[PDB]
DNA sequence: CAGCTCCCTGCTGGCTCCGAGTGGGTTCTGCCGCTCT
RNA sequence: GAGGGAACCCACU
DNA sequence: AGAGCGGGGAGCCAGCAGGGAGCTG
């Protein structure tokens, strides 16, 4: 039974609820880490070459089955214990599991057999385990089991704990591998170039890129050359084909030009043939390539070996890295030249760099695999160095001494802790920001950070193309959620139902293709290629097929029933160019779409009925995937589908747009991400306001996680009374926003009242604020440890007495206990002491290194936690709690980018009131609406008034025909209110009716983290910097403000030269030097004895006092260090 | 129009034009070996500048099965007379000057393509 | 976290009405009728009971440190 | 608050359609809705059967049995459309060999699915990390 | 008058710049093994 | 009554 | 012997290699 249109909204939200019941929101991180742990680590260990060390007896070291434990902690006693995540968070431990490998060492002796020794389960390092993955201790636990462990069942996981810090791996957008991309190089010697970032699948090795370029016109014609890897000059492509073992010309041109009746391809290969005519033999071509390699050879034989290994293992590794694969590599190189000729003729079109069919997403899996590949190569290097150092002189080596277990452990820990991704010794060339501290400010921050993508493009680039909202981001990437400022359009977020493919083996597809009438490339004449469809599997041309209807239909039928083709395998057919491309690699981003066949959905009422009882049929999303109803479509495959926005598009129209829809959208509001799905009516807002709300819903204040009392976070914000919104979208159920909400439903009058809400400000109700409206707590945690710095410097938690301790900040230690720490319940102030630490120096033996509270931060010690860190030292964390009452200057925002600061607070008797005595909680300016065009704000106020009168929770899903302004207006008029939300407000000061009628209603406001008391700063004088003797940096260091260069220019244009001197000389760094009146160099000046002396002149009577900035003295002394003499001549 | 390449038969390679003044004729003489071959056509190099009027050889008939390509019923086939056709444009750089519709017959095994 | 003692806008006592509201909801009153039975006639109090998220039930699932 | 929303495939049925042309083109837009034609011969049903799919021909031939001997030529129309690389042997009508080829192909598909499923997971062994659970004191 | 000299031009390589001002955070220095008792 | 730098990341106008 | 010391874009400028003219024996 077809789903009738009156049931379709319920049906699509039921199937969406099934998707978010099974998959969840952080599924891509957990899937990538699980596939890294299960498959990638073992592949890296096995694919590493065995260590063959001979001085002599020969030792063969082979690595075998890996073993991974659960995350365990070893204390200083050495006793293992199961490490829970809260213990790792509190004690600053790295939540890692030990990795045990099996090693086999075989001994070979002269005239003697092997000796095989089995070091079973050898410890080689600790892998940091991602939270709530398969190998975490929280896996498989229920909500009660998680609450017994003081964990949050709503906490998504998907992050690591490194030194007690939650780290998220941001996905990185790499270019897709094994795919020929042809671009016209801008202002270069090549008119068109064709590249292939070639990399052999399921093997972590760096990609080897080959370019096949075609030169610019301004010789006879157009020359195709080849920029090979490790060949530093441009080899002509015909010479490469000769070096591959093809002397003839029908061989090369049958590999390149598949149809011989076509003349233009021949007329363009003619200059490339005729420029490389003088080379006619294979080894002559090998010599011609190897003569221009990175390592040339004096011997011709060495050059032949060099060119052979370059063309064997480096030039196109994905098609073949082994011998006898010259025909498949040569067909792929001919395909690259063919695509270059097609694009240069204009017959084919140039590739787009911003198309996410051309881009893969390195998640935690591939990134950690790249790390572990490098670090296991380092470990094997260390083992071979140790064992070679022994077997050079010594009899034998014990292997457990050769295994440097710090390599894997500290390398993974360093890269996950600092975010500099790679090796520490090359940190300047390492990409940063791959690992980030997980944002825990609200739950929306956590989910948005866990679903974040990054373009590895410099943020100073003035080109806009990677920053643009490309058309192919539909349904994969949120169109609204992006940062403002230098990272706009580069840092992105996934949409709600977007899933990133985890990776699959190409093999079963290859056997199926072999037994389904595909003719291999190695067993065909090229003359059959010209009318047959080429088949690519993971970018590898594997054969041709002559019936592409039945092959594509068979492949789609297999994928739709969870057979040989798994669900994430992408199968694109390019009809116009006769190609079938099958991609199984990781990093492809896809989304589920309903399947439409013969203008009818395959999703029928029986599926909805079975999903309605998901708890008691065991029916789920995966059964929909198995039923051939939904289908995962990625970006390249979305270029060949015909989408229906709604099933109403499938209905026959009076002007029929399309009758060949292939798929249909489940709901279009799944193009939005996590933070843009909180916006009510996003389609009624201007898109900059949607982006602004996507930014500011991460800075809102709510309850960031349920177990916030256990956690010692450095900064935490908890709202007193978070409310779920009265006007929600249906996507907000799967973000768990009505369980960890981040705002309050205010009564907002959009009115001009007293002028204090002008230019984005708001007027709050003082009486409402007194009742807990937007009241919150700020938790700040301080950590301190008794670090043992050698034998002398012994820092200890002792309550400091002035009789024995020096170096104090002269503050009272009376609130400290006798264990050196403060205790919970004590009020503290900005000068007070919370940790008393004393270091023993070699009367004042002890120096005071006490931990002081942050300046001007009133609070009460909420918790003190005392533990032992990984090093066995005493370690303490103190959480201080400060109640933040809403105040003038605190930043409040609605869900429509209507941010502002509280400009004034009026009491209840002062704020305007309706005839029922309802005063607004917030008053915003009318002028904040018109140029902003946030009509979603007005509709949210109207719908919230209707929902608060009716008792419902209003639905504001973006694209919903069942909800419109007229329907809400009629509903509001049904409750005795004006239909457009206006009310007759009375002046609170005079009692008189306001002549205009004020638009008032419940609107969901959120309180942002940007409070004024966390930003107010002032200075008279204080700390100066060490080097330049200018004031310090920031309010945390009691620093000064920068009177920068444009302020200097403005004061020049003012003509205020004395104010310019006061700012740039007196109020920054006044100084006096003594300058010789002859040479102009600064002179020695004993001001105690009035002994002024200038060496270099022997001058003692002509010395002058010169007032300068200290930075000018520092500059002039750096210049005299630079062998430059600034001779400051006073005449 | 365009004249194709000529290939040597002995060493499997390209031929090259040459003018033998003994007969004062044109021969395709390979220059890897001693193979020679007289030429049927005197045209050696030929170029097309505004002769891009024939976009139909670049069109393959398979595009009748594309679900994303637009179908019309107002342009019937000349060969088989089917009502359904697919219409598109030529998408080359050498066809930016034109927005001419090219039509391909939707019915199987026909494959007839036309313009206007 | 827990039901506010007073309505923010007006000051009507709503802290004694959360358990009554939940009992009326599990007695299959509609939310509008449950709010009307509790005497919450202004929509400023109806949003106070309607939009409340009672997080304290889930904070009581954690075993007490003190 | 209604949203205006519609699309149009631009361009550039103006046709004198008489009785037989109208009847055949109505059938050419609703082929699949035929249960049983009654006693109609093949010659008048020539065009719409040409623009038809073999599942629909199967349904018609199992509802309109007596027509099969005059449909066989049209099956060659399907055969050279789908099994073009084949010729029938002696005493072979195109309908039954077409259905034999279809059944053989779908059985080959089922056998391939069964073989590749057992010969890739249940037959071989893929190397994977397993739980250690040693609680080794290799790292103290 | 052929070869040499002597100044215009074309090319490639080198070099230097890339908004102002604020909060907050973590992580690193430092990196480990020795020769002497 | 005043004892670190640097790198990086996030955010703000 | 542990404690401690040692080991990307954009745009402008400058030098060198090609011309084309003139010159002298
Ligand atoms: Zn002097
Ligand atoms: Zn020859
Ligand atoms: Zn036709
Ligand atoms: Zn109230």
């Amino acid at each position: 039974d077809e789903i009738t249109p009156d049931l379709w909204q319920e049906a699509c939200w039921i199937v969406i609820s099934s998707y978010f019941d099974e998959k969840g929101l952080v599924r891509q991180q957990l899937d990538s880490f699980d596939e890294f742990i299960q498959m990638s680590v073992q592949r890296i260990v096995e694919d590493a070459p065995p260590i063959d060390l001979q001085a002599p007896p020969r030792y063969l070291l082979k690595f075998e089955q890996i073993y991974l434990s659960k995350p365990t902690h070893w204390e200083r006693d050495g006793a293992p214990s199961p490490m829970m995540p809260n213990e790792a968070r509190l004690r600053n431990l790295t939540y890692s599991a030990p990795l045990y490998v099996d090693i086999t060492k075989t001994v070979i002796k002269e005239g003697e057999e092997q000796l095989q020794t089995q070091h079973q389960k050898t410890f080689i390092g600790k892998i940091p385990i991602m939270l709530r993955s398969t190998y975490c201790l929280l896996n498989g636990l229920t909500d009660r089991d998680l609450c017994e462990l003081n964990e949050c069942p709503l906490d998504p996981g998907g992050y690591f704990i490194i030194n007690g810090s939650e780290k998220v791996l941001i996905a990185q957008e790499k270019m897709a591998t094994n795919t020929v991309y042809v671009f016209a190089k801008k202002d270069s010697k090549y008119a068109y170039t064709g590249e292939c970032r070639s990399c052999l699948e399921n093997s972590s090795r760096p990609t080897s890129t080959i370019w096949v370029s075609m030169l610019a016109r301004g010789a006879i014609g157009q020359r195709i050359v080849a920029t090979l890897p490790y060949i530093k000059q441009e080899v002509p492509i015909i010479i490469v084909f000769r070096a591959l073992g093809f002397v003839s010309d029908r061989d090369i041109l049958e590999h390149i030009i598949y149809d011989f009746e076509d003349p233009e391809m021949m007329e363009m290969v003619k200059p490339s043939l005729d420029e490389a005519f003088v080379i006619q033999e294979q080894n002559v071509a090998l010599n011609f390539i190897g003569s221009r390699g990175a390592k040339p050879g004096v011997t011709k034989e060495k050059r032949i070996k060099y060119a052979k290994e370059v063309l064997q293992k480096e030039m196109l590794p994905h098609v073949g890295v082994s011998d006898f694969c010259e025909t498949k590599k040569a067909y792929f190189l001919g395909y690259m030249v063919h695509r270059l000729l097609l694009a240069a003729l204009g017959r084919r079109e140039l590739d787009d760099r911003d198309h996410y069919g051309n881009k893969r997403l390195d998640l935690a899996g591939p990134l950690l695999a790249f790390l572990f590949r490098g670090m296991f190569k380092n470990l094997l290097k260390e083992v071979r160095i140790y064992a070679q150092k022994f077997i050079d002189r010594g009899k034998d080596f014990n292997l457990e001494l050769a295994i440097k277990t710090r390599i894997i452990s500290d390398g993974l820990k360093y890269s996950l802790a600092t975010g500099n991704w790679g090796d520490q010794k090359k940190a300047h060339q390492a990409r940063a920001g791959v690992s980030q501290v997980l944002n825990r400010l609200t739950f929306a921050s956590t989910l948005s950070h866990l679903r974040r993508l990054n373009s590895p493009i410099g943020r100073d680039g003035k080109l806009a193309k990677p920053r643009q909202l490309h058309n192919t981001l539909w349904g994969m990437v949120c169109p609204a959620e992006t940062p403002e400022g230098h990272a706009v359009g580069l840092v992105k977020n996934l949409a709600l139902m977007a899933y990133i493919s985890v990776g699959s083996q190409p093999s079963p597809i290859l056997e199926f293709l072999e037994e389904w009438s595909m003719e291999n490339l190695e067993e065909i004449s090229p003359a059959a290629i010209a009318d047959a469809t080429k088949i690519f599997v993971n970018g590898c041309w594997v054969g041709i097929h002559k019936d592409p209807e039945q092959l594509m239909n068979t492949l789609r039928k297999l994928r739709r029933q969870m057979d040989i083709i798994v669900s994430e395998v992408s199968m694109i057919r390019d009809i116009r160019e006769r190609e079938i491309r099958i991609y199984t690699d990781a990093g492809r981003i896809c989304r589920p779409l309903l399947i439409v066949e013969k203008q009818k959905l395959l999703l029928k009422k029986r599926h909805i009925d079975q999903l309605k009882e998901r708890e008691y049929n065991n029916y789920s999303w995966q059964d929909l995937v198995a039923s051939g109803v939904v289908e995962y479509i990625d970006t390249l495959e979305e270029e060949t589908v015909m989408l229906a926005m709604t099933p109403d598009d499938l209905q026959e129209k009076e002007v029929a747009y399309c009758s060949t829809y292939t798929h249909c959208e489940i709901h279009p509001s799944m193009i939005l991400g996590v933070c843009a799905s909180i916006i009510p009516f996003p389609d009624h807002n201007q898109s900059p306001r949607n982006t602004y709300q996507s930014a500011m819903g991460k800075q809102a204040m709510g309850v960031y996680i349920t177990n916030f009392h256990v956690r010692m976070d450095t900064l935490a914000h908890v709202l007193y009374y978070p409310q779920k919104p009265l006007v929600t979208t249906r996507s907000m159920e799967y973000l768990r926003f009505r369980e960890l909400p981040a705002g309050i439903n205010s009564i907002v009058a959009i009115a001009s009242y007293t002028g204090y809400n002008q230019e984005d400000s708001v007027i709050m109700n003082r009486s409402a604020v007194d009742r807990g409206f937007f009241r919150s707590v700020f938790y700040r945690s301080y950590k301190e440890q008794e670090s043992k710095k050698g034998f002398d410097q012994e820092e200890v938690f002792e309550k400091p007495t002035r009789e024995t301790c020096q170096g104090m900040r002269h503050a009272i230690y009376d609130k400290l206990d006798d264990d050196g720490l403060i205790a919970p319940g004590v009020r503290v102030s900005g000068d007070d002491v919370i940790i008393g630490k004393t270091v023993t120096l070699p009367r004042y033996t002890k120096r005071d290194c006490s931990t002081f509270l942050r300046t001007s931060e009133t609070g009460i010690v909420d918790q003190v936690m005392v533990t032992l860190n990984q090093e066995g030292y005493k370690f303490c964390k103190i959480r201080v709690r400060s109640v933040r009452i809403p105040q003038i200057g605190d930043k409040f925002a609605s869900r429509h980018g209507q941010k502002g600061t509280c400009g004034i607070q009026y009491r209840q008797e002062d704020m305007p009131f309706t005839c029922e005595g309802i005063t607004p909680d917030i008053i915003i300016n009318p002028h904040a609406i018109p140029s902003r065009m946030t009509i979603g704000h007005l509709i949210e106020c109207l719908q919230g008034k209707v929902s608060a009168n009716k008792g419902e929770i209003g639905d504001a899903t973006p694209f919903n025909d069942a909800v419109n302004v007229q329907k809400i207006s009629n509903l509001l008029s049904d409750y005795g209110y004006h239909l457009r939300g206006n009310e007759v407000l009375y002046n609170g000061f005079t009692g008189r009716k306001i002549t205009s009628q004020i638009f008032i209603g419940p609107t969901y406001y959120q309180r942002l983290k940007h409070m004024v008391d966390d930003k107010i700063h002032s200075r008279a004088r204080g700390p100066i910097q060490i080097l330049n003797r200018q004031p310090m940096e920031g309010r945390s260091r009691d620093g000064g403000l920068r009177f920068g260069e444009m302020e200097r220019d403005c004061q020049i244009a003012h003509g205020a030269a004395q104010f310019l001197r006061e700012r740039l000389f007196e109020a920054s760094d006044p100084y006096q030097v003594h300058v010789c009146n002859l040479c102009g160099i600064m002179a020695i000046a004993n001001t105690r004895t009035h002994t002024y002396e200038c060496r270099g002149c022997r001058n003692k009577t002509q010395i002058s006092l010169v007032r300068m900035p200290y930075a000018c003295k520092l500059l002039f002394q750096e210049l005299m260090s630079m062998s430059i003499a600034p001779r400051m001549m006073s005449v | 129009g365009f004249v194709g390449i000529r290939f040597c038969q002995e060493c499997n390679n390209m031929l090259y034009p040459k003018e033998d003044k003994e007969n004062r004729i044109l021969l395709y003489a390979c220059r890897n070996c001693d193979y020679q071959q007289e030429a049927d056509n005197s045209c050696i190099y030929v170029n097309k500048i505004t002769h891009e009027v024939d976009e139909l050889t670049q069109i393959i008939a398979d595009v009748s099965q594309d679900p994303t390509l637009p179908r019309t019923e107002d342009h019937p086939c000349q060969k088989c007379g089917h009502k359904e056709a697919v219409f598109f444009q030529s998408h080359s750089a050498r066809a930016e000057d034109a927005m001419r519709l090219y039509y391909v017959c939707t019915a199987p095994h026909c494959g007839h393509r036309w313009t206007e | 976290m827990i039901i506010p003692v007073r309505c923010f806008t007006c000051g009507k006592i709503v802290g004694n009405k959360w358990e009554a509201y939940l009992g009326l909801l599990q007695a299959e009153y509609t939310e509008g009728d449950a709010l009307d039975a509790l005497g919450l006639k202004r929509y400023c109090c109806r949003r106070m009971l309607l939009a409340h998220v009672d997080l304290i039930e889930k904070l009581l699932n954690y075993a007490p440190l003190e | 608050g209604r949203r205006m929303n519609s699309k149009m495939q631009v361009y550039s049925l103006p046709k004198m359609m008489t009785l037989h042309q109208q009847c055949i083109r109505v059938l050419k837009n609703n082929i699949d809705s035929i249960f049983e034609v009654g006693g109609v011969p093949y010659s008048v049903l020539e065009p719409v059967l040409e623009r038809c799919t073999p599942d629909q021909l199967y349904r018609i031939e199992e509802y309109n049995h007596v027509l099969i001997e005059e449909t066989d030529q049209l099956w060659k129309v399907h055969c050279h459309r789908d099994f073009k690389e084949e010729r029938p042997e002696e005493y072979e009508s195109w309908r039954e060999m077409y259905l034999r080829l279809q059944d053989a192909r779908e059985q080959r598909l089922r056998v391939l699915t069964k073989n590749i499923q057992f010969a890739h997971a249940n037959k071989p062994k893929g190397r994977q990390a397993k739980m250690a659970f040693v609680n080794s004191v290799a790292k103290p």
